[PDB]
């Protein structure tokens, strides 16, 4: 038995009526259960046997379906319903299988990132390393591409990236990009640039510095 | 009804993982009761591993049935899972949850396991100097986690503390803070980084 | 090749002091051991067969669920001598209960009556009558099974495992399951 959740990401505004799909390749009767995992939290059982409600669960969470297609619905989305939602089948008891998950995201107006680049610190250069950081803060949607260029030439190696979780207050995403060189390599090139292609602009937003000035 | 997982926190590859689930508020003698183990790699989905029943029957994820053995002591309210020959892919949060016949109604908070051969290492903390946005870089520490605060939490809006990434087995992250330009360098901005596993706390003032 | 040979019918047939050691016919290369435990919400019993087998070495375990009757089967086949001894509040409804009794006891209105309950917070409000069968070593063993189940309307339902079947019918009302061998569809 194969279980496909859809969508993977479900961007929604507070107060809307949202629906999560979980599809079985086969007929599994009513043997489906739904779990909520808030970020940094344990999975929490929401719905039992397709549609049975769990005690102590808000009344806004309801589920439905039988056979192959199953749905979890939130009548009125609240701020603490931002979470991952997993289905699990019990059709092949005692073998249990979970879905891939549906991550509930908050919609916001698209916003371009504020990009900020930083040289290596004086402390780090003493140690023999040279990491050039670029922050891209407060943007939407999460899809973003960072391209590193040194004196025009692209830089393939030495790059580490990290995305944040969606922000609690403004619903933006943020990203760090780290280019890590040796001290000797860093003191042999002049310009360090981080360009970011995003949906807010056709041409990428570029922040840069020169190690000369 | 509660479940509490405990485990070793960090292991090197090849070692045996031994997990304990200590539970209360119910019994593993009831017909249909079971306790299972589920793990989640960070940022990834949940995977069922194994479950043990009141009548001592045990079920395994067949992809791991060679590595897994689950057991229980009903007298002490404990279920154990040991996973032999740990690898990097066993880096996950491991949850125990109780099986009412077909679903997991009650789960623990989870125990986080890192499989790495790296040893406990304090971080190197570097200032990032250029409204204006400032930061600090925390490079080369093990294990997770670090906590990063600015002015001990007094600067809280405009702070982004990024997930750690692995570079050659050691973690690195950065934190950024965005302030009005009228407050720096006129007022001080300091990064405060605590690493609980190594007993370390470091302040780094960022100066232009 | 010498194997333990014994058959267990919810009794002691496979007990230390009833087990026989048998020698297998030419061309049989494995000893078998198959235990099928069936669990009702009021008890559990086991069928077991130990003897000379066929086929390859291996282990085969399976859990089965028929409207809340659980069955657990372990079937192991080795290739060494004598290797095959490695396994071992009320709700409204009342049902007849057969959990180890012979087809003699388990007939008609003879079996004990049990009070169903909502085991593991699932509703057990139907009654069941059927049998369990476990086949291995060119021998077959079966006993009747009766108890509470989560379905009041099954007719000749069944689950299957390796050499193992658990089948029967369900019904509604207390002690409906007096005798459902004839129940039509
Ligand atoms: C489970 O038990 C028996 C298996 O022996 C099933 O079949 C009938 O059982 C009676 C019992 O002595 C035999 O005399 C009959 O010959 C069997 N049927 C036939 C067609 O010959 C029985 O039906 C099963 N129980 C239920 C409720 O299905
Ligand atoms: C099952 O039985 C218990 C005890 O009677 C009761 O508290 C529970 O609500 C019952 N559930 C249903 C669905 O009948
Ligand atoms: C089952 O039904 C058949 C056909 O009506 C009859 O021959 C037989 O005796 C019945 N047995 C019982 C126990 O009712």
């Amino acid at each position: 038995i194969l279980m496909t959740q859809s969508p993977a990401i479900l961007s929604v505004s507070p107060g809307e009526g949202v629906s999560f799909s979980c599809w079985a390749n086969q007929n599994i009767g009513t043997s489906i259960h739904w779990y909520q995992q808030r970020t940094n939290g344990s999975p929490r059982l929401l719905i039992k046997y397709a549609s049975e409600s769990i005690s102590g669960i808000p009344s806004r969470f309801s589920g439905s379906g039988s056979g192959t297609d199953f749905t979890l619905s939130i009548n009125s989305v609240e701020s603490e319903d931002i979470a991952d939602y997993y289905c699990q089948q019990s059709n092949s008891w005692p073998i249990f299988t979970f879905g891939s998950g549906t991550k509930l995201e908050i919609k916001r107006a698209d916003a371009a990132p504020t990009v900020s680049i930083f040289p290596p610190s004086s402390e780090q250069l003493t140690s023999g390393g040279a990491s050039v950081v670029c922050f891209l803060n407060n943007f939407y949607p999460k899809d973003i591409n960072v391209k590193w260029k040194i004196d025009g030439s692209e830089r393939q190696n030495g790059v580490l990236n990290s995305w944040t979780d969606q922000d609690s207050k403004d619903s933006t995403y943020s990203m760090s990009s780290t280019l890590t060189l040796t001290k000797d390599e860093y003191e042999r090139h002049n310009s360090y640039t981080c360009e970011a292609t995003h949906k807010t602009s056709t041409s990428p937003i570029v922040k840069s510095f020169n190690r000369n000035e | 009804v509660t479940l509490k997982e405990s485990g070793p926190g960090i292991l090197q590859p090849s070692q045996t993982l031994s997990l304990t689930c200590s539970f209360s508020g119910f019994s593993l003698n009831s017909f249909g009761t079971g306790v299972g183990w589920i793990r989640q790699p960070s940022g990834k989905g949940l995977e069922w591993l194994a479950h043990i029943w009141w009548n001592d029957y045990k079920y395994y994820n067949a992809a791991l049935e060679s590595r897994l053995t689950i057991s229980k002591d009903t007298s002490n309210n404990q279920v154990f899972l040991k996973i032999a020959s740990v690898d990097t892919a066993d880096t996950a949060t491991y949850y125990c949850a109780r099986l009412r016949l077909r679903y997991f109604d009650y789960w623990g908070q989870g125990t986080t396991l890192t499989v790495s051969s790296a040893k406990t290492t304090p971080p190197s903390v570097y200032p990032l100097a250029p409204m204006v946005t400032l930061g600090c870089l925390v490079k080369g520490y093990f294990p997770e986690p670090v906590t990063v605060t600015w002015n001990s939490g007094s600067l809280s809006s405009g702070v982004h503390t990024f997930p750690a990434v692995l570079q050659s087995d050691l973690y690195t992250l950065s934190s950024s803070v965005t302030v009005p330009s009228s407050t720096w360098p006129s007022e001080t901005v300091t990064c405060n980084v605590a690493h609980p596993a190594s007993s370390t706390k470091v302040d780094k003032k960022i100066v232009p | 090749l010498e194997c333990y040979s014994c058959v267990q019918k919810a009794d002691d047939g496979c007990s230390p002091n009833k087990m026989k050691t048998v020698k297998c016919a030419p061309g049989v290369d494995v000893c078998t051991e198959a235990v099928g435990a069936v669990e009702t919400i009021h008890g559990q019993f086991s069928l077991a067969v130990r003897g000379c087998g066929s086929g390859l070495p291996g282990k085969n375990d399976r859990g089965l669920d028929l409207h809340g009757l659980l069955a657990f089967i372990q079937l192991q086949q080795c290739a060494q001598d004598r290797c095959n001894a490695k396994l071992n509040p009320p709700n409204g409804v009342e049902c007849y209960s057969c959990v180890g009794l012979s087809r003699e006891a388990c007939q008609g209105t003879s079996p004990p009556v049990v009070s169903c309950y909502n085991a593991s917070d699932h509703v057990y409000k139907g009654c069941f009558d059927g049998n369990v069968t476990l086949t291995a070593a060119n021998v077959t063993v079966s006993l009747p099974v009766r108890g509470c189940v989560q379905d009041e309307f099954c007719t000749r339902d069944g689950v299957t495992g390796p050499g193992f079947t658990l089948s029967g019918s369900c019904c509604q009302g207390s002690r409906c399951n007096s005798d459902l061998r004839n129940k039509t569809y």
